[PDB]
């Protein structure tokens, strides 16, 4: 399975001031960036064009270049005539591929960090609990059928189409295996007498990984796994802490399983 | 609303004294998306800091990765200071190799 996301983030500060910057992803790896100040959409990968021709790409790019200016201008007007009188808006759009060329497309808008509108089927839709004053705007926008047909083409059609192309185009990148290097350390805990052993594991790809403190073969189930943290060279960082009685460190090892190792695990002893 | 950043500071490789490494400052869970991030060597600001394009999670909150090149030593301490509307004072999270 693979999720393809187009994240747009627009801020309006004044009526003089506003900007839109997008970035798109295929799971882990960013495929595109598009700054407010660049007139075209940058490719962060060699395969960021997927399979579409220069023609076909440029067609889709022209459409976004129009959308961006429009979106800004429309939203600024929405600002004038609104609320009592109140900005940060976000779009997450794309699709999720599946075994049998299946996918669910999506498009969600958040206003002030809260999810408020999505496009579903054929019309725009205020989501339950959203501010009432969005009803009217969302209706006016639903009167523009061109944009609804456009948005339906992009979701139903272009998204799977393009993304399929990316999967082939990017194969070697997405199926890269990068090996984790691991290191150990410890720090005192709150509890007196207790120390916290840490197992740092950095540089692995893809994300899924297994890091357990072992005593021989008894999986030390107190092992607490941290959050996955990104490196900049497109690999992952994780660490697993195990709290222990001082001296109870003796004979402990942390081991790591990961696709990239075949089945030859890493096992730092303490 | 204003969601405040969480900040994490971790080396790319096992840190070793005298040995060139990369230092990451993952800032996360914040909103709005306007932020200054500084990375500090011994209180002084590091000028050469590269940054990821801002993005956001399923949960709408923004996250950004800054990183710089550094050679850890016994004595040089490193940190990451963040400026953000959700917070009166800048936050500073000190690198801690052992952590
Ligand atoms: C693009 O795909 C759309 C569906 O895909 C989903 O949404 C897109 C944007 C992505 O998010 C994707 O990943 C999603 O999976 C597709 O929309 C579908 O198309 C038809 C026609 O527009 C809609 O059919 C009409 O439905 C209503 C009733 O809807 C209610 O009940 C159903 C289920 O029972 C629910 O789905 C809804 O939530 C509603 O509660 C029918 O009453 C209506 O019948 C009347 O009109 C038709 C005319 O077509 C006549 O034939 C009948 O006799 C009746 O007079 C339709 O059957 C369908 O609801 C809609 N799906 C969704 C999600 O609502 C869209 O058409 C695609 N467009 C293109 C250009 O490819
Ligand atoms: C969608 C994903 C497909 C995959 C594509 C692959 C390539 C992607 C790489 C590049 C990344 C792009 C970054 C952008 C992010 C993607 C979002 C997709 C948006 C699709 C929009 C289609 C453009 C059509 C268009 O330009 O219409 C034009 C502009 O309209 C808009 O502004 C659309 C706004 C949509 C947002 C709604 C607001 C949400 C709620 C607000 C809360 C405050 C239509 O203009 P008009 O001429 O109809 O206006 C006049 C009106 N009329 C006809 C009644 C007289
Ligand atoms: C309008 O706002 C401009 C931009 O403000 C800056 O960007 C926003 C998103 C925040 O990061 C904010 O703290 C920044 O100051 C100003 O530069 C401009 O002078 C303002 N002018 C008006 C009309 O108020
Ligand atoms: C974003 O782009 C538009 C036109 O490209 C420009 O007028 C606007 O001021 C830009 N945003 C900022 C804050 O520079």
């Amino acid at each position: 399975n693979y999720t393809f996301r187009c994240l747009q983030m627009s801020s309006f500060a004044n009526r003089s001031w506003s900007r839109t910057d997008s970035v798109v992803w295929l799971g882990d790896l960013q495929t595109h960036r598009w700054s407010n100040d660049s007139a075209t959409i940058s490719f962060t990968k060699p395969w960021s064009q997927g399979k579409l021709s220069n023609q076909q790409w440029e067609k889709l790019q022209h459409m976004f270049q129009v959308y961006r200016v429009s979106f800004t201008r429309d939203i600024q007007e929405l600002v004038k005539m609104m609320s009592p009188k109140e900005i940060e808006i976000q779009l997450s759009a794309g699709c999720e591929m599946y075994p049998g060329n299946a996918s669910e497309s999506f498009l969600h808008v958040a206003f002030q960090g809260k999810y408020v509108v999505r496009f579903w089927g054929t019309s725009w839709q205020t989501v339950p609990g959203a501010p009432s004053w969005l009803d009217l705007p969302i209706k006016v926008l639903n009167a523009d059928q061109g944009t609804s047909a456009t948005v339906q083409m992009l979701l139903n059609d272009t998204c799977p189409l393009f993304v399929r192309g990316l999967l082939e185009a990017g194969k070697s990148d997405l199926e890269k295996q990068e090996k984790p290097v691991a290191w150990l350390s410890s720090v005192p805990s709150s509890a007196h007498g207790h120390r916290q052993l840490v197992c740092h594991v950095s540089g692995f790809y893809p994300k899924p990984v297994w890091v357990m403190w072992m005593r021989g073969d008894q999986e030390q189930q107190g092992t607490h796994r941290g959050d996955f943290l990104p490196n900049a060279d497109e690999t992952w960082y994780l660490q697993a802490t195990l709290d222990v009685e001082a001296g109870e460190e003796a004979g402990l090892a942390c081991r790591v399983k990961h696709s990239s190792l075949g089945g030859q695990d890493i096992i730092l002893y303490w | 609303i204003q969601k405040t950043p969480q900040i994490q500071v971790y080396s790319r490789h096992p840190p070793e004294n005298g040995k060139p490494n990369i230092l990451n400052c993952y800032v996360t869970q914040f909103h709005p998306p306007h932020i200054e991030i500084q990375m500090l060597k011994n209180g002084k600001k590091i000028p050469k800091v590269e940054m990821s394009d801002m993005s956001f999670s399923k949960d709408w909150s923004f996250y950004i990765l800054a990183h710089t090149e550094f050679t850890p030593t016994e004595t040089d301490t490193y940190a990451c200071r963040v400026k953000h509307d959700s917070m009166a004072e800048p936050k500073t999270v000190y690198w801690d190799r052992d952590m």
